[PDB]
Order: structure tokens, then sequence, then C-alpha cells
């Protein structure tokens, strides 16, 4: 009996300035929708398009591949919900790919104890950029942060690693086990989630 | 010595973009948050008429000399609006101190970036064409309007366009640094 409630595009994100995805949610207090349609146009165009890929980003999502993605150009977009009883449109959402960038977490976080000769020992942390970011051409630039803590400490230690993919931590407590995570942001944009923890036992003879 | 110039160019560019970004936000949070100024910001940029790469593949397809001149044209083209932005804001009775300090820093740093870029051009392409052909901005009457809604939205676009172009310049420098110094093995 009811047409759909007013849906909302509530999130867009680009993992790497080459593609992006948007997510919408059904309005509450309206009918069940049997179809959704996301349409948009771009700044300086008139020409209206459909979402090119409803599958890839999963449920209630529009994914813009490389051939539909560009920077420094506003997307003006809207989703409609329809059933046999009627229809409802979202607010228009204005999106610049430039400002929704959030990389995936860094990969292969590895940690080691190094005890060299007659010089202070250290924790040596190593990682890799998320896959599918193009650092080599200068298209993308990544900065990294490390955090670490033993179980039950009230605070994390944070170490800014800039653009390096390895880092050295000196003063650690001998005998303590530490959880170590890494995350990354673009030069402009949002931090990724933290990577899963790797664990390291700092030995007694430190 | 290319590596020092580029390093310094990219430090400036990233700093300028960061300031343009924070300026646009602060202006927005405290003047335009409540309205459809964003919908009036559409297509309003004095540099849009330049042929700029819109993605990594166009960036790659672009001749290096032309790419550098493009960055130069964009920066030359912003000397004028940055000058009137500062002038207009500074001339206010009770002028927003955080917004004004950014605009001033962006104004100064843009000049310096343009010098580093000029130094880079004459090092990498020393027998260059010495011809300005940058796009003209002529939006000063709209910053100067008495209709406050119209004024606020001219400003909004100016800051919106500055945030985009400063971003763009910064990104194009990074591409060129990687290509020129590292053969795209950054
Ligand atoms: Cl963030
Ligand atoms: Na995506
Ligand atoms: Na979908
Ligand atoms: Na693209």
């Amino acid at each position: 009996m009811l047409p759909p409630g007013k849906p909302e595009i509530f999130k867009c994100r680009s993992p790497n300035k080459e593609t992006f995805t948007c997510w919408w949610r059904p309005g509450t207090d309206g009918g069940l929708p049997t179809n959704y349609s996301l349409t948009y146009h771009r700044e300086g165009e008139t020409l209206m398009h459909e979402c090119p890929d409803y599958i890839t980003g999963g449920p209630n999502s529009c994914h813009f591949g490389k051939q539909y993605t560009s920077m420094w150009r506003t997307y003006i977009m809207m989703v409609n919900a329809t059933n046999q009883m009627g229809s409802s449109f979202s607010d228009e959402l204005y999106v610049d790919v430039t400002y929704i960038v959030q990389p995936d977490p860094p990969l292969e976080l590895a940690v080691e104890v190094k005890q060299p000769e007659d010089r202070k020992p250290y924790l040596w942390i190593k990682w890799s950029p998320p896959t599918l970011i193009d650092l080599k051409t200068g298209w993308f630039t990544l900065l990294y942060e490390i955090r670490l803590k033993p179980e039950k400490a009230a605070e994390w230690e944070i170490h800014f690693a800039g653009q390096q993919t390895e880092f050295k931590i000196l003063s650690l407590h001998p005998g303590q086990k530490y959880l170590v995570q890494v995350r990354c942001k673009p030069d402009a944009g949002y931090w990724s989630a933290w990577s899963p923890a790797t664990f390291i036992q700092i030995p007694s003879d430190f | 010595m290319l590596r020092d110039l580029f390093d310094r160019a990219v430090v400036l560019s990233h700093y300028i973009h960061n300031l343009s970004s924070e300026m646009f936000s602060e202006f927005d949070k405290r003047y335009t948050h409540g309205r459809g100024f964003i919908t009036k910001a559409i297509n309003s940029c004095h540099t849009s008429s330049l042929a700029t790469p819109e993605d990594k593949e166009q960036a790659q397809q672009m001749n290096q000399k032309d790419f550098l001149s493009l960055i130069v044209s964009i920066l030359r083209s912003w000397n004028e609006p940055l000058y009137h932005l500062v002038t207009e804001v500074r001339g206010m009775q009770e002028a927003p101190e955080a917004i004004l300090s950014k605009a001033v820093e962006i104004e100064e740093q843009t000049k310096r970036l343009l010098e580093r870029m000029e130094l880079i051009v004459s090092q990498v392409h020393p027998e260059t064409k010495e011809n300005e052909i940058y796009p003209v901005w002529s939006g000063l009457p709209s910053l100067q309007m008495a209709d406050e809604e119209s004024r606020l939205s001219a400003y909004y676009n100016l800051l919106h366009c500055l945030r985009r172009d400063s971003h763009k310049i910064d990104n194009y420098l990074k591409l060129l640094k990687c290509r020129i110094i590292h053969n795209n093995n950054c």
C-alpha cells in the first residue's frame, strides 16, 4: 500500500583517486522498495547518467570504475526508490572525488627485535602500502602512522612515520609484549582503519 | 639541482593546499553552512577553460614541457584573485582573523612557489617559449557587491575554486617530480 520513504546517500569513498563508491539507505517509515535508481550528472555537462555498476560495492551501492571517475569535477547525484505504489527521491548530493579519499589499511605489518653491537637495540617495524594505490607515478601520496602498546596500558604510543615504509623504535620495556598497528592517510584526505595487530615479545636481555 | 627545487616546490604546494582547504572550511562553517551555496558553486572557476588532465592516464599522456607550463599558467592566473581576496578582507572593519591570516599566507607562498617553478622550467627546458597565456579572472565586482547573499556566494566560489586548483597544482607537481627525477619509480 505505501510508496517508499525518502532514501539517503549517506557515504561516498574513494580508495585511491581512481575509483569510488557511494552507499545509500532506504528511508524509514515508507513502503518496501522494489527498485532503486541512482542518476547523476557532472559539472559543466547537462547530460544525465545512470550508475554504471550496482553489483561491485554490494547492497545499496553505486560503484564508479576508472572510466567513470575523475577528480576536480563535482558529481551531482540522486537516488530514487520505487515500488508499484509510487516513488521517492533523495536530496541531491554534491561530491568531489578529491575530498572523499580514504585508503585501505597498510599491509604486511612485520616486526623484529634488533640487537646490534655496543649500540642501543631497537624494534624494527616494516609494512607495505595498500594494493591499488599508485605511488610510483606520483599520482598518490601516502603518509603512515604506527601505534603500539602492551596489554593493559592506558595509552597508545603513536609514531609518525611520514612516507617511509619502515621505522625504528628505541625505548621499550624489556620483557613486555607489545601490540603494533599501522595506518595511513593520503597527503589530503582521511586516515585508513588500523591494520590488524602484530605482536612482539621484547626480550629480557634488552 | 632539480631534487632540491622539487622538494621545495612540493613542500610549498602541499602547504598551500592545506591552507586553502582549512580556509574554505572555516569560511563555510561560519558563513554559508546554512544554504545552497554549493549548488551555486557549480562550474564557476576561471581556470576551467584550460585543458587540464582530469585523471592519471591523461596526466601520463601529457608532454612534460606543456605540463610544466600548465602549472605555471594556473599559478600565474591566481596572482590577481589572491591579491583582491586579501585586499577586500583586510579592508573590513571586523575581519575574521583566522580567514585573513590564511589568505595572506597563501598569497605570499603562491608567489614563492611560482619562483621555484620558474626556476624548474628554465632548468629542465632552458630554451623555452617565454609566453604568458594564462586565463583571466575578472570576478572582482562580485566580491564587491552589496547584496550580501550574492557577495557570500562569490566568495564561496572563489575559495571553492582555490581549494580545487591548489589541490590540482599539488598533485601535478608530485606527478612531475616522479616522472622527471625518478622515471615513475617513486
Ligand atoms: Cl581522518
Ligand atoms: Na571504489
Ligand atoms: Na546496489
Ligand atoms: Na578516470
